[PDB]
């Protein structure tokens, strides 16, 4: 518990220093901020283009030109304005379409791995998941979640069954694993071996169907439970 | 099958609209920034195709290998490993997926961008998996590999259905050999059926038909005299051959702006497949899947990835 | 000092030590945080 308390504090400290030294950390935020401001200056600076008319303006226009040659070029102005108006409205529709599915899916990892967990691989972090915290930001929202990674591996030799008494008995819930002499039980996740016994193992068939079978012994709880009854 | 990218274009407007014409160009530019933007959303369109094939194949920092003995109890295993013979360095399902999809013009500045990612590189990718999720199970998804003798993975795999171990141990012959003869009848059913990789060649034809399209629009009058500026220039004074001119500017630029809303429309449906190509992978590939009728129809055991002219196919 | 072009190189390679009765198990484990 005291380890894996400290190993949880160390990577929580961490991940303040990741945040603030490495820069360009939240471009997926930035990058949508950029584009609408990049789409609004682009709208607000075609107010000074003509479109073939003789000035931009409307006031000198309607000034120095009299009314029938003045709804010529009027009307070139309003044509213009409206295409420009209509395409920035297509792309505004096109980029909401594009931000609702991107925050679906937020919902979705809001619901299925904050208030629960998560057993799909790789929808949640990499690794095997345990827990993740949410945290605001201007615009969106932040994950941190946290997993669950082995290390420090080391190799043995197994068997698929173990033959005792024309019997083959397969693991429970584990393997069965060798340090070059002795046959042990251990869970597949991590290694903490037992000792063979009948209660992690059962019995199904004999020893001739299976190929890879091996010879051991396989301890029996009723053993010295006879001989301390006088 | 699904796909996850599409080809890339780049339009130039001076060339497409006024074909070094001065008199184009310096009429052209009183319309604003149209072309400024349809360019960025072009490049915008490209950037994102290059990402979309990142997603899905890159999901592995490291290359591994099969060893050069293979026995992997019973299991067969050749006909989606890469094959030494062939120069290529491709499985045999992977070139008749090649051979069964085949696609060139370059003019009025239309231009196709090379993908990053290679095809040798993509192949590489999906070998590596493969060597991967063969000799070390689901392990290599999470953390570092650790190798299992594959009858014990399968043992594995099938206590995930809610089958016990014995099953796999006394039936190993028999699940052997339906699994090879399954593999060897893949390849008929694929190769015999000519609408099999129908979802790849309809994204093919579409794109080639928009770029045609948009090519048969220069030939049209719109409303002037004549499709090609010089017989206008030469043909009428040019202090007033500004209506004809204005007339065809128009019409070309509307034109350019359809083709780029319907690129951009394509685009946003595309990413939604090459984001479910991706979940995929992770999901059915790495690990096993308890999900119904997401990797397959039954109860899911394992997948292998095989690449594509511009897609990818699973085997359930 | 300069600019280079190469090839790019798919990532780190490696071969697992497959046999048919060798099997690896972890003795430890770390807990790691991510953001997303
Ligand atoms: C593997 O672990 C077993 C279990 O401890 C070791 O067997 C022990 O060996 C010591 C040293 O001779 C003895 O004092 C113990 O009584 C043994 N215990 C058992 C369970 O018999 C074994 O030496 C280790 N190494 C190998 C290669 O098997
Ligand atoms: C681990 O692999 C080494 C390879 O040299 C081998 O010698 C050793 O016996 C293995 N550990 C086992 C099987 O306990
Ligand atoms: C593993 O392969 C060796 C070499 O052929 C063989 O002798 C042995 O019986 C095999 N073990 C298994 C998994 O049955
Ligand atoms: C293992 O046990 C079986 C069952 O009694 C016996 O026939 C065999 O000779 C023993 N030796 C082996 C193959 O390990
Ligand atoms: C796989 O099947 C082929 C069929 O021709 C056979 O030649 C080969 O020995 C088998 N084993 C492997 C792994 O290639
Ligand atoms: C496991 O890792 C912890 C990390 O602090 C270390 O203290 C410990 O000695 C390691 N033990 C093993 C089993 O490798």
């Amino acid at each position: 518990q005291k380890l894996i308390a400290n190993q949880f504090n160390s990577a929580i400290g961490k991940i303040q220093d990741s945040l603030s030294s490495t820069p360009s950390a939240l471009g997926k935020l930035q990058d949508v901020v950029n584009q609408n401001a990049q789409a609004l200056n682009t709208l607000v600076k075609q107010l000074s283009s003509n479109f073939g008319a003789i000035s931009s303006v409307l006031n000198d226009i309607l000034s120095r030109l009299d009314p029938p040659e003045a709804e010529v070029q009027i009307d070139r102005l309003i044509t213009g304005r409206l295409q420009s108006l209509q395409t920035y409205v297509t792309q505004q529709l096109i980029r909401a379409a594009e931000i609702r599915a991107s925050a679906n899916l937020a919902a979705t990892k809001m619901s299925e791995c904050v208030l629960g967990q998560s057993k799909r691989v790789d929808f949640c972090g990499k690794g095997y998941h345990l827990m993740s915290f949410p945290q605001s930001a201007p615009h969106g929202v932040v994950f941190l979640h946290v997993t669950y990674v082995p290390a420090q591996e080391k190799n043995f030799t197994t068997a698929p069954a173990i033959c005792h008494d024309g019997k083959a008995h397969f693991p429970r819930e584990g393997v069965f694993v060798s340090n070059g002499t002795h046959w042990f039980v251990t869970q597949r996740n991590f290694y903490e071996p037992q000792i063979i016994t009948t209660d992690n193992t059962f019995v199904s068939g004999n020893c001739d169907v299976v190929i890879g079978i091996v010879n051991n012994t396989v301890y029996d709880p009723l053993q010295p439970e006879l001989d301390s009854f006088k | 099958i699904l796909p996850v990218s599409m080809t890339k274009t780049s339009v130039d407007c001076t060339m497409y609209i006024c074909g070094d014409s001065t008199e184009c160009s310096n009429l052209l530019l009183q319309y604003g920034s149209f072309c400024t933007q349809l360019n960025r959303a072009l490049t915008g369109i490209a950037v994102e195709q290059d990402k979309n094939t990142q997603e899905v194949f890159a999901q592995v920092k490291q290359i591994y290998k099969t060893p050069p003995i293979k026995d992997f109890g019973g299991f067969n295993f050749s006909q989606i490993l890469p094959d030494p013979s062939k120069p290529s360095k491709r499985s045999p399902i992977e070139d008749l997926l090649f051979n069964k999809v085949t696609l060139a013009q370059k003019f009025n500045g239309l231009t196709v961008l090379p993908p990053l990612l290679t095809d040798e590189m993509i192949a590489q990718y999906t070998s590596a998996l493969l060597a991967g999720t063969i000799t070390s199970g689901w392990t290599f998804g999470a953390g570092p590999a650790l190798q299992i003798p594959f009858p014990m993975q399968m043992a594995y795999r099938f206590n995930g259905i809610g089958v016990t171990q014995n099953v796999l141990y006394e039936n190993q012959k028999l699940i052997a050999n339906q699994f090879n003869s399954a593999i060897g009848k893949i390849q008929d059913s694929l190769s015999s059926t000519p609408s099999a990789l129908g979802k790849l060649q309809d994204v093919v034809n579409q794109n080639a038909q928009a770029l045609n399209t948009l090519v048969k629009q220069l030939s049209s009058n719109f409303g002037a005299i004549s499709s090609v500026l010089n017989d206008i220039l030469s043909r009428l004074d040019p202090p007033e051959a500004e209506v004809q001119i204005d007339r065809l500017i128009t019409g070309r630029l509307q034109s350019l702006q359809t083709y780029v809303t319907q690129q951009l429309i394509r685009a946003a449906e595309i990413r939604a497949s090459a984001n479910l190509a991706a979940t995929k992978m992770s999901e059915c590939v790495l690990g096993q899947s308890k999900r119904v009728d997401f990797c397959g129809k039954g109860y899911h055991l394992m997948s292998f990835p095989q690449s594509a002219p511009h897609g990818v196919v699973f085997l359930h | 000092q300069s600019i280079i072009a190469y090839t790019m190189s798919l990532g780190a390679e490696n071969s697992v030590a497959y046999s048919n009765n060798s099997i690896a198990i972890p003795t430890n484990f770390t807990i790691s945080v991510t953001t997303e």
